[PDB]
RNA sequence: AGCAUAAGCAGGA
RNA sequence: UCCUUGCUAC
């Protein structure tokens, strides 16, 4: 035992302290003897000295210590008197000389080690080099030596003669690139080599001794020959055919609310009566529901009696000034209660012979055709409505003499166009109605509430609110981001219905309304639908649709001055045309140019439609129409573009067009773009 | 009258009317239900792209192993994508690569890489995305799964003293040599596990459905690895990161606009009297099913041929962990009767026993994956899924773009993760057919399959790279995400200035013209006011927070010095997006208002902008009623111990607290150290020093017992 | 007398049974991975749950003994400000926040607030004293650079700053002593003539030191001169299709 | 019924 | 075997 060999001449406390320092360093055994010799020698330096001194003695022993605290006490002394170390730690702290003291012990010549540490730090600190053989080459200043030196070379002769009597010379050495070579990993790495190799060693030697050859080009041309791939030009084989719009049943109206066929009742807005149930009550006295008699036989639809009893139940519910539907069969049938499958886990199944034969089957989505009603709602949606401001915007900040005026001017002018249109009425409808539905879906799960469908706008300066319908929640327990709770919508309209457009509705009749320019009809619509958590989060913040639109407009304006280097902004928004809206009987070079400012109207429309009809089909169709826009830009400058495989391309574009009315509409207008661009450029068909 | 919104493009470019074609104002499509069929499509599509049947039996794993390199069965349908790599061809491309720039290239980049590995601490593994915890077999953040891993280490055998990268990796390999591993299940029981099951569990990668990806019709399965693959992949991403930073034909770190100007301008000055240039935008298809890690093992065996002995075996372990990965197959499917009334749930475990209750596509995809299925997982050995090596495949792309065949017709370009731009220089059009088919030849041999549907070209610069459509002179910007303007949602003080920070960073990086900036500033202001129910004082809003403001408005003298959260107007602008609202408005506040708001003796804040509205909303209610209550007790204990370590070291959140001994012994030795330093120049009292010494010794005897 | 309190807290926390298996079993660095135990996934909808938070009546956790010293249980017309449901922390409404902001006590602390944020008030002071001019409407654009963006007068490189705060704030566990100290140690004497006696907490003090010494150098598209004063004037001066600069001084 | 689109929600403890 | 309840202001 090396410990018992040590304890014949090593001290007793140095076992615990020096062994503790070896436990601080790691798992070694010769460092016990190394810290024993160095620390015990430093104890021999501080053994009998300091006869009379200050409160603290002349020698301070902090080299052999818990390896956190020589730096801290070094900062207490060097911060007390004022000193600074030089990226090095000292062995014994001296205060009589106001310097440090560092001791090295070697077996070699005392010249080279002092050239090592003196090559490191120079004449900054004090270095003393000792040797078991009896060599001594150290720094030029000295002290009270030839007392401590006699005993320390006596001790090095003592332990040196012990090592001569025990033959331990290569074990007495003072002071990374090994990975832990495990067993299952080397059996795993040799198993996952490529097939012409046996072990990782042969692969490593062949990768370390690799030179290339000219059999590379023979395999390359041998890959060229068995290819059968030709490129397809456009100036000779311009097969950019129009897309395949499905010739089937027309796509219905799928928006949750009514845009073009809406009818609102008005009253002046009260500031004290501002909660949505109070707006519901004040429109129960304002819009007289006593004249809202409905026959139990609808014009068309699916379910007549349940909507009649549901409308009567919610009408007497609003009549008693409380919004909570008491449980009857109508609400238990319409908003889904108990209409869920029994989710049985696979712990009990109790199998029966040829009874409850169960499996699974999926179908997909059905295909529809080109909608004919979408053009009249596009041209209706960008037409100015006299009710003025709809969108609740905010105040304009003050401006310096910077470019801010320009920005402010643009914003003011663009806002002066967009507050009056009917798209602002639909955005206000979605914000107020879906926001109120959102707060009701948070505050009351498990209870069916009644949320009005309304707006707010300024009529002749008087701030008024509208009322477009009555919405009914479906006890939304929104656990996840999905959930698809059931909203029952009763809508107000003043036009004759259409079984092609209003296909999902359950149109009743409502009554008569006096309309001054005589007294026309009134049609109440019914529809059951569903919403989710995410579409509540996205529909209630549609005001961000104003964000990209101006950007597009501003790019045009900036590019104009980017071609001209002159402040032409106000007159450039007046004396510039923008092509839109070709006619129906003819298309070829018969386009309607409008002013550049009014164009922003049309732009906000399509941004709002991107808020509504977003599906997978619109995403993939937008990628592929970016491809065809790149082809048309390649046509515009006569660059002679080319394609490698058109057939699978049209199988992906004609794959990603199923049932979205915006996707079918923009596909049709893309084909008409190919006709109008076909009137000038030659890469297309008719 | 019809109408067409695309007609503006008849006299414009694709650099102005291209932000019109993005549906970024709507909701992204999400996934519903199980994600099993997508993983079956990925793995079974990989085995369909294996182009072989050469199977090799295994001694470690109980399942067969198919090879993916140098075993080709050449089908006639070569335009279909292949997944077979020729290693001598790609090593010839690497030798062709290093002969272009310098001589000691890989030695230099490998010495910088290993120079940064040896000075790296392992707590960097906690600064990442979500990982897979195999202890409870769920998805967790990086610090929780790392601390459960270290918990299994210190619970199984011994303690942990590493505090480095390399000793932690060697600790993981030492866990591979262990015969039995014990961890904690749930109410905290202690369970055990064998040796081969620990190998089956340490190499499990969890797949799920990619939610919110703008631009696809069908969904896709993303994969998340565990914890024992992350530091090795960090090593490989540092190596390939330095390699990509040194090269001149890559665009992952980023400038991506100067490089294309220098290569279009530099290669248009290398034309002869009859030569010309044609650029081709392409799109590499099936990028996650044709990158095998065995070619990564050969190339990473070639890069570090003269680096060290540590790096040579340390950069050759993560591809060996990618050749034998498992795949979680989701959570099963659901069966129902003819009446659609009772719907049983079949998990991923019993899918083999209930095989005969599936569809036609489910049995077609299921019988081509059957001889590779484990109980819960699958054995894929040639795939490189999402959330993996991304800076290393780009180096393969630069190797495909630096091919030299020996006329004077050649190519150059730029490479990304899966988007390349190729510039060809030649003399005639059938020679263009020869050069392009040679590019499809070298990419087809190496394992990169160009899509024939999404590729095109023109003669001048009209190409496409990372959704920036470059025209002949002008540059369009990236159509950025809209909801990122309002995603702070924490405070009445750190929302509007955070929104001005997002508007500022989108103004400097992207174009973001000033009218859009003022408009988005005003809309974010309006969503702030609609969020926190605070309106200006001159408005007619009468709620429970404007009644107090409208009642007490007479006390305020200077009315436009109020904050926006207290019913003030707007004073920030485009030229004030770097100054917060409070610091801009403190030159105009009333002294009663300013001394009343900014009082640190407030019941809301007590227990980067000024903290005077900073409140904390209340916690949830179902966090203490489920079976995971005791884990919230454990984070309470962790916050208590971290509060004690904050109570010992007065400056600990500034510097990273390195050290490898213990926490409590540094506490006790620190209280003794400051007890001596504050003793001799300070305290001086026997009852205080003896009482603190008595409590330290009693706490030490209590802690040791 | 703080070490007696720390002894009572350390002896109080070693009294627990299963807490002794936590400390003296990990490492010093594990404190970092003891800091983060966020069992929530990502908090993927912060503004959504924030609007769901503000729609209720008592969303806020507020202290009891500070608010009951001056506050009132209910306002003059039905406005609730208090609850009795639950540590002794009581739920409350933001009407009590604005009621504190208009009908509460006040403590004069303008010197401390105008001394912590010297960099940001320096930004406003440099912003108010500049002059602009006309626009240009010209093509402009250049590459991306690494630019120091703050007009500091010390210009350290994020390595003498952490070491500097170790050798200024708390030197008992600061760092191994380097060669970067010397002239900066004279600067340590100048900083120890400043941060000795203040009411500012050490985290806020280490925060406010790092904003007068650190030129924030970022990778931004720059054009024209590369002066560090006009780098908050980067996004205000020019974009891609326009430019406005007439700064005289 | 409906939302929805290759699979889920339409309560649960 | 059973159905607890949150209070909404553009």
């Amino acid at each position: 035992v090396i410990r018992e060999i040590a304890k014949r001449f090593l001290e007793q406390a140095t076992i615990n302290i020096a062994e503790e320092v070896v436990r601080e360093y790691g798992d070694h055994e010769r460092t016990m003897i190394s810290v024993g010799v160095h620390f015990q020698a430093c104890c021999l330096i501080s053994d009998e000295y300091t006869l009379e001194d200050e409160t603290t003695p002349r020698y301070v022993l902090l080299e052999g210590l818990k390896r956190q605290e020589a730096i801290s006490k070094q900062n207490n002394i060097c911060s007390t008197l004022g000193l600074e170390p030089l990226r090095n730690l000292a062995d014994i702290f001296d205060r009589k000389t106001r310097r440090f003291l560092e001791v090295g012990i070697t077996k070699r010549e005392s010249d080279e080690y002092y050239q090592e540490k003196f090559n490191k730090i120079g004449n900054d600190m004090d270095i003393h080099v000792f040797t078991y053989e009896g060599k001594y080459f150290s720094n030029n200043p000295n002290g009270l030596e030839d007392i401590q030196k006699t005993r320390i070379f006596t001790f090095l002769s003592f332990v040196s003669d012990e090592l001569r009597k025990e033959n331990m010379f290569t074990e007495m050495y003072v002071t990374e690139l090994e990975m832990y070579k495990s067993k299952l990993f080397i059996a795993m790495r040799d198993e996952s080599v490529p097939l012409p190799y046996i072990n990782y060693e042969h692969l490593r030697t062949r990768c370390e001794t690799f030179k290339r050859n000219q059999a590379e080009c023979e395999a390359k041309v041998a890959d060229v020959a068995s290819r059968l791939k030709i490129k397809l030009e456009h100036l000779e084989e311009n097969k950019l055919r129009p897309l395949e719009i499905p010739k089937e049943k027309e796509a219905p109206y799928t928006h949750k609310f009514l845009m073009k066929d809406a009818w609102f009742f008005a009253k002046p807005h009260d500031s004290e009566r501002a909660q949505p149930q109070q707006i519901l009550y004040d429109f129960f006295e304002a819009a007289n529901m006593g004249f809202m008699t409905t026959s139990p036989k609808p014009i068309f639809g699916k379910q007549g009696l349940m909507y009649h009893s549901l409308w009567g139940q919610t009408k007497r519910a609003i009549k008693d000034k409380r919004n909570e539907l008491e449980p009857s069969e109508q609400r238990d049938f319409l908003c889904g209660i108990g209409r869920a499958s029994k989710k049985i886990q696979e712990d009990k199944w109790q199998e029966s012979r040829e009874e409850e034969f169960k499996q699974e089957e999926t179908k997909g989505a059905a295909k529809r055709g080109f909608p004919t009603w979408f053009n009249e709602e596009w041209l209706w949606a960008m037409r100015d409505s006299k009710i003025g401001d709809w969108i609740p915007m905010a105040e304009m900040p003050p401006c310096k003499n910077e470019m801010e005026d320009y920005a402010k001017k643009m914003c003011e002018e663009l806002e002066s166009k967009i507050q009056g249109t009917n798209c602002a009425r639909e955005m206000s409808k979605l914000i107020h109605t879906i926001g109120s539905l959102h707060t009701e879906c948070r505050n009351f799960p498990g209870k069916v509430k009644i949320v009005p469908i309304y707006c707010r706008g300024t009529l002749r300066g008087e701030s008024t609110d509208c009322l477009f319908g009555i919405a009914i929640k479906g006890k939304s327990h929104l656990n996840k981001d999905d959930g698809m709770y059931t909203v029952v919508t009763f809508e107000f309209s003043t036009e004759e219905p259409n079984p092609s457009k209003h296909e999902k509705y359950t149109v009743f009749e409502a009554g008569t309304v006096p309309v001054e320019a005589k007294e026309k009809k009134l049609f109440l619509y019914c529809r059951t639908t569903g919403m989710s958590k995410l579409k509540n989060d996205w529909f209630s913040k549609c005001r961000r649709c104003l964000i990209p639109t101006m950007e597009t407009v501003e790019q045009i304006v900036l590019k104009e001055c980017a071609l001209k280097e002159e402040n032409r902004v106000s007159e450039m928004l007046e004396n510039k045309r923008a092509w839109i809206a070709h006619e129906n009987g003819e298309n070829l070079t018969r386009l309607v140019s409008t002013k550049l400012k009014d164009l922003c109207r049309m732009l906000i429309v399509t941004q709002f439609y991107y808020c509504i009809y977003n599906d997978n089909q619109l995403e993939g169709f937008c990628n592929e129409q970016k491809k065809f826009l790149m082809f048309l830009q390649a046509d515009k400058d006569s660059k002679s573009a080319f394609t490698f495989n058109q057939k699978g391309l049209y199988e992906k574009i004609e794959e990603c067009i199923v049932s979205n009315p915006l996707c079918i509409f923009l596909a049709d207008r893309l084909n008409k773009l190919f006709l109008v661009a076909k009137s000038n450029g030659a890469k297309y068909f008719e | 009258m019809e109408i067409n919104p695309y007609l503006l493009m008849l006299n414009n470019d694709i650099t102005s009317m291209i932000s019109l074609t993005y549906p970024y104002t709507g909701a992204p499509p999400m996934s519903h239900g199980t994600s099993t069929k997508y993983s079956m499509e990925t793995v079974s599509r990989t085995y369909s792209y294996s182009r072989t049947k050469k199977e090799v039996p295994s001694g470690i794993f109980p399942i067969e192993r198919r090879k993916f390199c140098n075993t080709i069965e050449d089908k006639e349908n070569l335009e279909k994508p292949n997944g077979n790599v020729d290693i001598n061809f790609m090593l010839s491309l690497a030798e062709m690569l290093e002969e272009k720039m310098g001589k000691g290239f890989f030695k230099f980049c490998a010495n910088e890489a290993e120079a940064e590995i040896l000075k790296m601490h392992f707590s960097k593994l906690t600064e990442g995305r979500q990982t897979y915890d195999w202890t409870s077999e769920r998805n967790m953040p990086a610090a929780t799964a790392l601390q459960l891993t270290v918990d299994a280490i210190q619970e199984t055998q011994g303690t942990f003293k590493g505090t480095t990268m390399v000793e932690y990796c060697n600790k993981i390999l030492e866990m591979m040599d262990w015969p039995e591993v014990k961890f904690k299940k749930v109410t905290l029981m202690i369970t055990k596990i064998g040796r081969e099951e620990f190998i089956k569990r340490i190499c499990t990668i969890n797949t799920m459905a990619k939610d919110g990806e703008r631009g696809k019709y069908k969904r896709r399965a993303i994969a998340t690895p565990g914890m024992g693959i992350r530091p090795f992949s960090k090593i490989v991403e540092t190596l390939a990161q330095k390699i990509c930073e040194r090269l001149a034909e890559s665009g992952l770190p980023v400038e991506k606009k100067a490089k294309l100007k220098t290569t279009v301008s530099s290669t248009n000055s290398k034309l002869q009297e009859g030569q010309f240039m044609v650029n081709i935008t392409g799109d590499n298809s099936k990028w996650n099913e044709c990158q095998q890690p065995e070619a990564y093992l050969a190339m990473l065996a070639y890069i570090t041929k003269d680096s060290s002995n540590l790096m040579k075996d340390l950069c050759s372990v993560a591809p060996t962990l990618f050749c034998n990965k498992y795949v979680k197959m989701g959570q099963g499917f659901r069966a129902k009767n003819k009446r659609k009334t009772k719907e049983i749930v079949i998990p991923a475990k019993k899918m083999k026993e209930r095989k005969e209750l599936m569809n036609a596509e489910w049995r077609d995809l299921f019988e081509t994956i059957e001889p590779y299925m484990d109980g819960e997982c699958c054995f894929l050995g040639g795939g490189m899924l999402m959330g993996m090596f991304n800076m290393l495949s780009t180096v393969f792309g630069v190797m495909t773009l630096n091919y030299r065949e020996e006329r004077n017709c050649y190519w150059t370009g730029l490479q990304s993760s899966d988007d390349f731009v190729l510039f060809c220089i030649s003399r005639t059009w059938p020679e263009m057919e020869m050069t392009i088919l040679k590019f499809i030849a070298v990419c087809k041999l190496m394992g990169i399959n160009m899509s024939l549907e999404k590729s095109y070209g023109c003669l001048p610069e009209l190409f496409e790279f990372t959704s920036m459509f470059f025209s002949g002179d002008f540059v369009s910007n990236i159509a950025l995400e809209l909801p990122a303007f309002t995603t702070a949602g924490m405070n009445e003080g750190t929302d509007f200035t955070a929104a001005m920070s997002v508007i500022r960073t989108n103004m400097i990086n992207n174009g973001l013209s000033p009218g859009t900036a003022l408009m988005a500033l005003r809309i974010c202001l309006q969503e702030f006011r609609a969020t926190y129910r605070v309106h200006p004082y001159d408005s007619g809003v009468k709620n429970h927070r404007m009644k107090i403001i409208r009642k007490f408005i007479e006390t305020i003298e200077n009315k436009d010095g109020l904050l926006i959260s207290d019913g003030g107007k707007l004073m920030n602008n485009i030229s004030s997006l770097h100054i917060p609202e409070e610091i801009l408005k403190e030159d105009l506040m009333d002294p009663s208002y300013r001394n009343r708001v900014f009082n640190p003796r407030n019941p809301f804040t007590q227990f980067a902008v000024v903290s005077t509205h900073s409140f904390r909303t209340r916690s949830n209610r179902t966090l203490l009623n489920t079976d995971m209550r005791a884990m919230a007790l454990e984070e309470k204990r962790y916050q208590v111990v971290c509060n004690m370590y904050r109570s010992v070291f007065e400056s600990a959140d500034v510097n990273t607290p390195i050290g490898s001994m213990s926490m409590g012994e540094a506490i006790e030795a620190k209280i003794l150290d400051r007890a001596r330093t504050q003793f001799e120049n300070g305290i001086i009292g026997g009852e205080e020093y003896s009482e603190i010494k008595r409590l330290i010794e009693d706490a030490k005897r209590q802690r040791l017992s | 007398s703080l070490l007696l309190t720390l002894a009572k807290e350390y002896a109080n926390l070693t009294k627990d049974k299963k807490s002794c298996k936590l400390l003296s079993q990990g490492t010093v660095s594990s404190y970092t991975t003891f800091k983060k135990w966020t069992t929530s996934r990502k908090e993927k909808n912060p503004s959504l749950r924030m609007r769901w938070a503000m729609g209720s009546k008592f969303p806020i956790m507020a202290n009891r003994e500070i608010l009951e010293e001056a506050g009132i249980p209910e306002q003059w017309e039905g406005i609730d400000l208090w609850s009795k449901k639950d540590l002794g922390m009581v739920l409350a409404s933001p009407a009590a926040i604005t009621y504190w902001n208009f009908c509460g006590p006040g403590v004069d602390n303008s010197s401390v607030i105008k001394d912590v944020y010297k960099a940001k008030f320096m930004k406003k002071e440099r912003w108010r004293e500049t002059l602009w001019g006309p626009m240009n409407f010209e093509l402009v654009g250049k590459q991306r650079r690494v630019v120091e963006t703050q007009p500091v007068e010390i210009k350290l490189n994020q390595k003498e700053i952490k070491e500097l705060t170790m050798w200024v704030l708390f030197e008992d566990e600061a760092n191994l002593a380097s060669k970067f100290i010397q002239e900066n140690f004279s600067l340590v004497l100048s900083l120890r003539e400043l941060y000795k006696g203040k009411a500012v907490n050490k985290d806020v003090a280490a925060f406010m030191i790092a904003h007068q010494f650190s030129p924030e150098k970022r990778f931004l598209p720059t054009f024209g001169p590369i002066r560090p004063e006009r780098m908050e004037l980067l996004h205000c001066l020019g974009g891609d299709f326009w430019k406005i600069e007439a700064v005289t001084a």
